[PDB]
């Protein structure tokens, strides 16, 4: 079973979940015509608490026609080991061996996976072999395993600039003005533990995420739709190299996956 | 004076307000005017996270100040209701979701009444109010819906 559902026509899905007579359904179906205005289908996201790190990291995947040069960096695989042994407190975690084995493991599976899908003759052929990429749980929480870490690096580096006075997006200062937020470590105990079990992703996360994987993540809110909410950026303002990925989040409690160009 | 409250996407409120309302007020207001629920409501000023009791005078809000509004909303699970005749529908939910928010949600998706939703759960009837994490209610848990007349 795939974690990502093959597509289905987005209209005849919105028809399918939104019937009945009240604002809501009737935003809903505004909403999901605008979409449908400039994409054909639809795949529903399995909705488990790994949901953001699924319909962006799946997006970004699958797509994916090089190897981007950050995960390309001999570097980053040493980033364990090397952040670990500076910071003790990251030896919270969740799921003979340790967290620098599994870390590097992860990582190791995301740099081999992502450079196998780059190179391949067609695009066909990397959809589908990204495809059959999230079929199994294993290899996949092992992916978002890796994701979680780099959004927890990234974070640490935007705390630390900030510390010494660099500039920073503002997303951190807002993100580590939080109570429970309120240092990289509060963070990974709070928030990033609980990421695929007991909860998801908040909206200021989720720059965290863009920033962690270097895509820049759009999404059509649908309950934001006669709004200028209706299509929000992460980051708003992004890197102009950056690819950009497409998700849809009805009421802001889950995300599923917009489709163009498909098999 | 008047206040301005950013959302993470610049957007802009501008609220009526005076220096004496206190943290709880605004949060209220932004309620009435967004329709964004309070204990959602995460409101923050300088680096600092604003305090239900603390008043706008208390942390030197002047006319025309931004305070920025982090939402608590989490976002990325689903859960099942079952219903009798079969069919399973799958709703977006977040765990901080009452039960009212879950039969409203029923209603606007397969047009039944809330009044006559029973939503049941490991043998107990889920009562309006709560939410579902009280249930310990996980993602990809399933409900079962049964209805009355």
């Amino acid at each position: 079973r795939l974690s990502v559902a093959p597509e289905m026509d987005i209209m005849d899905y919105c028809k399918k979940e939104w019937r009945g007579n009240t604002q809501k359904a009737t935003c809903m179906k505004m909403g999901y015509e605008e979409v449908s205005q400039k994409f054909t289908s639809i795949r529903r996201v399995r909705g488990d608490n790994y949901a953001a790190l699924r319909a962006t990291l799946f997006q970004a995947m699958s797509q994916a026609v090089g190897l981007p040069p950050w995960l390309q960096d001999p570097e980053l695989m040493l980033l364990p080991e090397k952040l670990i042994s500076k910071y003790n407190w990251i030896k919270q975690w969740k799921l003979n061996e340790d967290l620098v084995d599994k870390i590097k493991e992860s990582l190791t599976l995301l740099r081999k996976k992502w450079a196998g899908l780059a190179e391949m003759r067609t695009a066909e052929a990397r959809q589908i072999a990204c495809d059959e990429l999230f079929t199994n749980e294993a290899e996949e929480y092992s992916l978002y395993e890796a994701v979680k870490f780099l959004m927890l690096n990234r974070a640490i580096e935007l705390y630390n600039d900030k510390e010494k006075g660099k500039e920073v997006p503002f997303f951190s200062v807002l993100l580590f003005a939080r109570d429970t937020s309120n240092d990289p470590g509060q963070l990974l105990r709070n928030h990033l533990n609980q990421v695929g079990h007991t909860g998801g992703l908040e909206q200021v996360e989720m720059f965290l995420l863009a920033y962690a994987v270097r895509h820049t993540i759009q999404v059509y809110r649908l309950s934001k739709y006669n709004t200028e909410e209706f299509i929000t950026v992460y980051p708003t303002d992004p890197p102009k190299d950056w690819p950009v990925v497409t998700l849809i989040a009805e009421d802001d409690r889950h995300y599923n996956i917009p489709v163009r160009v498909c098999e | 004076m008047q206040i301005f409250v950013k959302t993470l996407t610049g957007k802009t409120i501008t609220l009526e307000v005076e220096p004496s309302d206190t943290i709880e007020n605004v949060k209220a207001k932004i309620q009435d005017k967004e329709g964004i629920p309070p204990d959602q409501q995460r409101l923050i000023f300088a680096g600092k996270q604003l305090e239900d009791g603390r008043t706008l005078s208390d942390y030197n809000i002047q006319k025309e100040s931004t305070l920025h509004l982090v939402l608590r909303l989490r976002g990325g699970m689903q859960i099942f209701v079952k219903t009798l005749t079969g069919k399973t529908i799958t709703l977006e939910v977040e765990p901080s979701d009452t039960i009212e928010n879950v039969k409203a949600k029923i209603q606007d998706k397969e047009g039944i009444p809330p009044d006559q939703q029973r939503l049941i759960f490991a043998g107990k009837q889920l009562e309006d109010g709560r939410t579902l994490s009280d249930y310990n209610i996980q993602k990809e848990s399933t409900l079962h819906l049964v209805l009355r007349l």
